[PDB]
């Protein structure tokens, strides 16, 4: 359950 | 796969992409720190190990009969939480249901941008009620003091200085600098007797990139080498809402992050403090 | 899987995956350098026979019944180890269990790195422990100076002269240039009279890559050329990672991998050394 | 396929393929000369024919009867083997089967490097022994000086007037160009205000592929235009390993080639001499 | 048993 | 049944 | 091997009890010093662990927890080549292949006697090409001074003091004693009024023999202790016997062994020095 990374 | 609220959930995933789509327009913390996968709600602690002392391997033959290892030096971490609240009204929630108009989130937007600079201020400076250490007060982070930035072309001489402070300690490899607005502007001339940016001619040794980031002061900069064993974000939730209830007569929510920020070989961030003074 | 193994086996895979993943994006010796084959266990000791000379003859009819061989040079060299050691923590992997999250690896590639970097640092200068000879002192190599690498495009044409040293003396094919840090910024400004960049007019010229590493001194570089029957890579075994006993209550590990390069024509090397002290 | 061998079919195969890669690698005369057809062991003298500025044509209206044809000077040459040999040890073969690894090869492409060699050698300059002309040797071949093309614009200004001198016999077609290093290195710097390199104005002007070879000793290059009817290479048997018995526990090995090249018309030679005096 | 082999 | 043959 | 070499299967055994019965009574290098194994032909390079440290064991009830060792030191060394050649004879072999007599091969016993003698040059004074060290040229191995080897008991006063030289340093055990053979000609022999044999006093110190080697040339001896925990000597082929060809008419063969001695221990070896300059 992972939202928002950029990199 | 939402239990009641007073929106389609077709239409409360569509509030679910843009907060997490005006956030990643916004942060520069994530963009060069491997963070975590996730860690379930059941854990308000992390642990990191400062190591503070690094050297290398050996070469000489079968074997031997130790394992010389690091210095450890356990400590404990506690998990904050960062958060705001919007509000959503009645009687243009029910305005734009009665003649079909699609809804603007366009406050939600907005409260994503000032939870994601409020994340980046304890990543840089670190907290104070919980004592996390900022990315600039760290102990052992290697100071470096310049001065006289724009006047021909010592710009990329005053960095080449300043990893040289940093490869004598044994780190290497991938690096990332990042800049304050002011000394963002300064790295836009024109080089001289090289006949291109300034900017060109120095983002082909630190690799991984040069940012801009508001969370810094004027005269600053800060050059670590990324990756793990260096720098983590060590995570738990990432970017959720939550229905508050139908209070008075509109509608609130909340956004809401939970982030750690733990370093664990402090010895391998360097500080471009620049003073006059 | 022959040990005890603290560890499961889907997971010990993952340090597996780790250990190879950190020192890819490390390792520059090998990127231009052919690689013999893995020898075993069952091989500890190499030679290669130097060959420096040329000795051409035999230009008449036919029959000439005799036999005329070359020099030979022997010598013998000794694998050396190059180990780096580390270690994982019990109430650790216990807690990652519990609550079922992947466990942390992020003090192994603090040991992949290590390694990695001592064993680019035995290539490009080789060890007085056993008397290998490294990649700039290796006997016979051509040297060449340098003279004021920084302005008005005397860099690329510093490049022709020592392209052309290898070229009198039967050698040409696909060059491969590593050359410092330092150095590598200097080919970066503008040629003169044709705006071009200098290491596009260069990158026509070497046929491979002109890397950078960071294990090297000031103005220093060196050229050479690629192949089999040149110069390789003797391999007995890679990253491997073995389990040391379970001392204590805690577990230690050890990464290890033993490689030696031989020379076999050192004519076909050539070094910028830039003597100014 | 063999009589009789120390080796296995498989392995012999790759002895043929590490002489072959090594040769295609060196060479620069078969680059740019048309080849002969593989004349086998059958043959051992060839026959040329010198020309020398031949007839002209008829304009009549209704025809002839006497058939009027050139004079052809017939010589007769001679075929040499060219070769050196190269050993295989006793105790380093029988080594690598008793712990299984693959044999090395690298004196083999160090023999064919050799052979190679001095097959440029016979061509560019001539065999004394049984006398046959080079391409710096024949009778009639407009030599030309050069004048000292060194830093000003005359490099291109030059070989310019040698293609003018040798278009004005009638000799149109791709012309070719073989180049001193001591001169081809020179030839890399930029033409005088017009922001190209000299060896990218060069080549259109050629278009047969400027080339270079060591054989060339001084400041030197000739210049010819290719053609089967006007300038080939007979070829009798190519590069062939042969197998001599065994004598002290050993086994040695020879690779040879049989070829002459025979100029036919040698008004098609150009030759830049460098009168330095 | 490879497992680097890097170009 | 020619060795090598360059262009 | 058998390449239909002229002899058969069950007379090449004669030729073999020829070779293995008359090098035994040459060699007195192999008669106190242990074998080691056959090390096949997957072996050129041995090590070899130069202690020069001891220690003492311990005692008590239970057993102790710590682990103690000593330090190593390797040294590598390759194996040389040791031969020498004969030759039969066509209507010589021909004569006993017709007539069903015992062909003779008393030329092989000439050659298998002088290749022994090599090897106690090689075992007595180290091969100086490949450096390994000799029984006389290692480092560090007591020295004793001799006088006037001649009058009534002076030998056996003489030997009891490099014996005690060698005590004190902690290596009892059963000597041996090799001996020049001047030195071996004047120990036992006939005096003025004293009539002792002066060897049954030696005999008993000793109990490893007094032998008598004319590899020492000058007059001189040494005095070492025995064990395979002190030297031994390394086999990689013994004594074995090959066919070259046949190069006229005739049929040559060669008798060839491979072996190195490695010390391990150098302060157990006494030198008798002799002051005689």
């Amino acid at each position: 359950t992972v939202g928002s990374l950029i990199q | 796969l939402y239990p009641d609220s007073p929106l389609t959930d077709q239409d409360f995933n569509q509030l679910d992409q843009t907060v997490i789509e005006a956030a990643r327009r916004q942060l520069v913390g994530r963009r060069f720190i491997e963070l975590y996968g996730p860690l379930g709600r059941g854990m308000q602690s992390v642990f990191n190990d400062i190591f503070m002392e690094s050297h290398e391997a050996k070469m000489d033959f079968q074997g031997s009969f130790d394992t010389e290892v690091e210095s450890s030096r356990r400590v404990n971490y506690t998990i904050p939480m960062l958060y705001k609240d919007f509000v959503l009204y009645w009687r243009d929630l029910e305005q734009s249901k009665a003649l079909d108009i699609p809804i603007d989130f366009s406050v939600a937007a907005n409260a994503a941008r000032d939870v994601a600079f409020l994340e980046d201020q304890m990543i840089f400076h670190g907290s104070k009620e919980f004592d996390i250490p900022g990315l600039m007060n760290v102990k052992g982070r290697l100071t470096h003091l310049i001065g006289n930035w724009y006047e021909s072309g010592n710009a990329f001489q005053d960095i080449v200085e300043a990893r040289n402070k940093l490869l004598e300690m044994n780190h290497n490899g991938p690096y990332a600098l990042v800049l304050s607005p002011e000394l963002y502007s300064l790295l836009h001339r024109v080089h001289k007797d090289t006949n291109v940016l300034e900017i060109e001619h120095v983002r082909e040794l630190i690799t991984a990139g040069v940012f801009q980031s508001p969370v810094l002061k004027g005269k600053s900069g800060v050059i670590v080498n990324t990756g793990r064993n260096n720098l983590d974000l060590a995570i738990s939730e990432d970017f959720e809402t939550a229905y508050l209830g139908e209070e008075g007569m509109n509608h609130p929510f909340r956004v809401y992050e939970t982030v750690v920020l733990r370093i664990k070989r402090p010895a391998a961030i360097c500080t471009l403090i620049d003073p006059e003074e």
